[PDB]
RNA sequence: GAACUGAAGAGUUUGAUCAUGGCUCAGAUUGAACGCUGGCGGCAGGCCUAACACAUGCAAGUCGAGCGGAUGAAGGGAGCUUGCUCCUGGAUUCAGCGGCGGACGGGUGAGUAAUGCCUAGGAAUCUGCCUGGUAGUGGGGGAUAACGUCCGGAAACGGGCGCUAAUACCGCAUACGUCCUGAGGGAGAAAGUGGGGGAUCUUCGGACCUCACGCUAUCAGAUGAGCCUAGGUCGGAUUAGCUAGUUGGUGGGGUAAAGGCCUACCAAGGCGACGAUCCGUAACUGGUCUGAGAGGAUGAUCAGUCACACUGGAACUGAGACACGGUCCAGACUCCUACGGGAGGCAGCAGUGGGGAAUAUUGGACAAUGGGCGAAAGCCUGAUCCAGCCAUGCCGCGUGUGUGAAGAAGGUCUUCGGAUUGUAAAGCACUUUAAGUUGGGAGGAAGGGCAGUAAGUUAAUACCUUGCUGUUUUGACGUUACCAACAGAAUAAGCACCGGCUAACUUCGUGCCAGCAGCCGCGGUAAUACGAAGGGUGCAAGCGUUAAUCGGAAUUACUGGGCGUAAAGCGCGCGUAGGUGGUUCAGCAAGUUGGAUGUGAAAUCCCCGGGCUCAACCUGGGAACUGCAUCCAAAACUACUGAGCUA
């Protein structure tokens, strides 16, 4: 770079990167353990898990890593599949 | 945000400028949404001053406009009269 | 710009009035001016329709000393004006300040008009006005300076245009050295001898 | 009320004529170039070719009212003495963290024949700064840069250990608004800084009340952007077949949002002579030039949209980027090196090499209008405002004026008498435009600061917000525009042409030679056509020449042509798509007609005014933009529907 607020703000980028990366890695996680846990066939953990990663996803969309759209969807969707899943 | 500044009409060392309501973030210029009026800061014989649209200039900062530094001063002393 | 040269032999080569000097003694004892000029001069030398455009677009122009790029910017404006472009050709031409000010009698010459005009002899209302061009509207006071009314050049052309004939549409007030013109000169007032449709038939084309 | 009102032909095929038919000419225009020549001003314009490679210089920073740290003045006082240090304080400056901006403004037209542009629409979206409402801004923690210390390096710097700040980061406290969950319940945030103060606990440290900025959740408004549908958008059929994620469905995934956008299965679909696929070429539009119009050519300046940023890819940061002076990887080419590794991107403004017929200064300032940052001073701005070079374009003004017959001298021709250059020259007499010199001299300038005064929110004459008053205060252009005076006609004309078309003729020299030429054509011993002289004609600070477009060309003929013999009827039938349709009654309302409504950006074109001494140029109002879409009414003709009739 040439002029010194690039450079602030490439490294202010990579500070920024290296903390989104850890967030995002962190809802994916628990989104996929709920997921894995209702394509295992069973309820209550299913239950347990979805309990577990709202607050995280809601806090996460209110933080802004991802938007609240997302968060509104996979919400509703996972619902649905577990509401599916009790009958 | 959405301004009300001076396009720099006229011609060399003899301006006139159109009181023009653009977005900011455009050329001196530049497109815009609607033109209230002018200022000639020459004058002279049955030339006028300054004009203005009073309805449309209440309307556009009812829709929260911020108006230049110049253009404030003059759009107050129009309203003046 | 200007036309420098003999100011009788253009009349020779036309033939006709073409008035180019003040007028003292005659039109005819300088020049023997009858023949067109040059060894070739006795012939008259019958000329096509092109040659009378020709002769006499040149005539008006050598009369009221114009340019052509002028002339033609003049005619464009007499077609943009609306009523029978010819003879708004003429009035339009005849409004220049330098044929007022020679036509109110203030100068010996066109040429000796254009003088004064251009050295800021002459006033419309006060103010300086130095365009051998300007188009003269009606009820302006043309009038020579206050410091200039005491020349002797302006005293002998007035005395000379003293006999020149009465246009009866001016107002002129000839002790202050003082114009007015009232409204643009009607088609009939103008010398009805050369027309003006064959210009605007030359111009066509 | 005005918005237009407009159309020319000539030359050339023949011994001569009429027709057909091609070629050439007279006009208007260029971002133009070349040759001869050259005084000035105003307004504009200026790499069209190599998106070829680039030396140096400049073109994006800002905030101490976010935060530690270090620079710490002036001082209230002390020591010894006249200098320093120190207690308490403290005005300035900034390396780093942090917040905004860098996605705007600026450049270019490579790619792109349709994920672009233009016209009309519509449904499933997002949106910082701006405005209007609503509800809040409570309590904790773990780090880290800078800063020390050590190692390593040529440098950029990298690494180990220690400690610190916040409006940096993450839990915790609740949910008027929100999210999902069917009701049921559940889910999800905040940052504090600056100015004052009545009372209260208390170090009015602080708590508490007010104001200013700022922060959080949400509804709405604009502003900007994303997505979809119908119609239009160059040439070629000597390009006729193209497509397997291809066409549709179901489940899931994904995006802010609809969708084969992605994936797994289900079936074999989809597009195309109304031109699909392929090849070549090219940013599109408002508009520009021509034309009587219809059309034809075109996309220089200015404005809107799109695309790109040495070449090829990819993502991160954010409200917004696949990012024009940001990051990473690979490549080509120039450069440094301690050989380990590093650096670069002028299609930003001047500048250079090269290419070319050809396109300019390595200039000023934030004075003004805008932009970024901050509350306010203020900084940054090759955007912008001005200068420089250039007859490149348009417009305007100068090189003077009157008299002047002895019709002066030279030149040219002659019929030797004379004519012609020619009032032209000389002579006599006048003004100072422009340029030169000197002296006056507006307008672009709004505002900024200091003190007072009056109104308003609290609970308060406290702060601040708002009006006014008074003092002070700035220009690169710039020796401004403009004004006045002074001497002096002083000081500043060239180019083309003269056989016809086309305005303008004689002589001398060569003798089908030398030469001219847009088309007919001139020249071989009186050339108005060659080369020169005189004399004229045409334009004029320009004049010609070349290249390019339209016109004339009714010569691609819709307006508005033709086919027996000039070019032009398939050798002849049958027939597919398509085009066309005898007559009556009735219906419908697609064509058709009238009207209303929305749009057709601004500028440019046209009409009437205003300003610069006029014009060029600038500018107000109107007209216009034949187009497109949505509705209402009519039924003569065409189409569609039903029932007939017989030519
Ligand atoms: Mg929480
Ligand atoms: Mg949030
Ligand atoms: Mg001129
Ligand atoms: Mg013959
Ligand atoms: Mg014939
Ligand atoms: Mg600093
Ligand atoms: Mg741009
Ligand atoms: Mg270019
Ligand atoms: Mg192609
Ligand atoms: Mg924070
Ligand atoms: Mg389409
Ligand atoms: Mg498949
Ligand atoms: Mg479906
Ligand atoms: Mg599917
Ligand atoms: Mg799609
Ligand atoms: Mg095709
Ligand atoms: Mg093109
Ligand atoms: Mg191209
Ligand atoms: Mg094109
Ligand atoms: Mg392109
Ligand atoms: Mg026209
Ligand atoms: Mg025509
Ligand atoms: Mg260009
Ligand atoms: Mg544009
Ligand atoms: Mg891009
Ligand atoms: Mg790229
Ligand atoms: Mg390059
Ligand atoms: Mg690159
Ligand atoms: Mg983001
Ligand atoms: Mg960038
Ligand atoms: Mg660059
Ligand atoms: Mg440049
Ligand atoms: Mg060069
Ligand atoms: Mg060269
Ligand atoms: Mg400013
Ligand atoms: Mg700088
Ligand atoms: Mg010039
Ligand atoms: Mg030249
Ligand atoms: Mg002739
Ligand atoms: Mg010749
Ligand atoms: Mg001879
Ligand atoms: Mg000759
Ligand atoms: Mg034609
Ligand atoms: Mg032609
Ligand atoms: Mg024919
Ligand atoms: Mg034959
Ligand atoms: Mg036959
Ligand atoms: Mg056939
Ligand atoms: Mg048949
Ligand atoms: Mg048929
Ligand atoms: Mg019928
Ligand atoms: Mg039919
Ligand atoms: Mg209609
Ligand atoms: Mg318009
Ligand atoms: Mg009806």
């Amino acid at each position: 770079a040439n002029t010194p607020s690039a450079k602030k703000r490439a490294k202010q980028a990579e500070k920024r990167r290296s903390h989104n990366a850890s967030l995002r890695s962190m809802v994916r996680t628990y989104i996929k353990n709920v997921v894995k846990a209702i394509d295992a066939k069973d309820l209550e953990k299913a239950q347990a898990a979805f309990t577990a990663a709202v607050p995280v996803i809601d806090r996460m969309a209110d933080k802004g890593i991802i938007h609240k759209n997302k968060a509104a969807r996979h919400k509703s969707r996972l619902s649905g599949h577990i509401k599916a899943l009790s009958t | 945000m959405v301004t009300i500044r001076l396009a720099r009409g006229g011609s060399k060392k003899r301006p006139f400028y159109h009181l023009t309501v653009t977005n900011s973030r455009n050329a001196r210029d530049g497109r815009f949404v609607e033109r209230i009026g002018f200022f000639n800061p020459v004058a002279t014989g049955g030339e006028v001053r300054l004009s203005v649209d009073q309805e449309r200039a209440t309307y556009w900062l009812g829709q929260g406009a911020q108006p230049s530094e110049r253009v404030a001063q003059l759009l107050k002393d129009a309203a003046k009269a | 710009a200007r036309y420098i040269g003999p100011k009788c032999k253009l009349s020779r080569r036309e033939g006709t009035d073409l008035f180019l000097k003040s007028g003292a003694r005659a039109l005819d004892s300088k020049c023997k001016a009858e023949n067109v000029p040059g060894q070739h001069g006795q012939r008259r030398g019958r000329l096509s329709d092109y040659g009378l455009q020709l002769r006499e677009k040149q005539k008006v122009r050598r009369i009221y000393g114009v340019l052509e790029r002028q002339f033609r910017g003049y005619y464009q404006e007499a077609s943009r004006r609306k009523g029978s472009t010819g003879e708004n050709l003429l009035q339009l031409l005849e409004c220049r300040l330098d044929n007022v000010v020679y036509r109110m009698g203030f100068g010996s010459t066109r040429s000796e008009s254009r003088q004064l005009v251009s050295h800021k002899a002459i006033t419309v209302n006060g103010q300086t006005v130095n365009i051998p061009s300007y188009q003269v509207k009606a009820g302006d006071v043309v009038a020579v300076r206050e410091k200039s009314k005491n020349q002797l050049r302006i005293a002998q052309a007035l005395e000379l245009c003293g006999q020149r004939g009465r246009v009866e549409w001016v107002e002129v007030d000839l002790d202050k050295k003082a114009g007015t013109f009232k409204s643009a000169p009607a088609r009939s007032d103008l010398s009805a001898d050369i027309n003006e449709n064959l210009i605007v038939e030359l111009y066509s084309k």
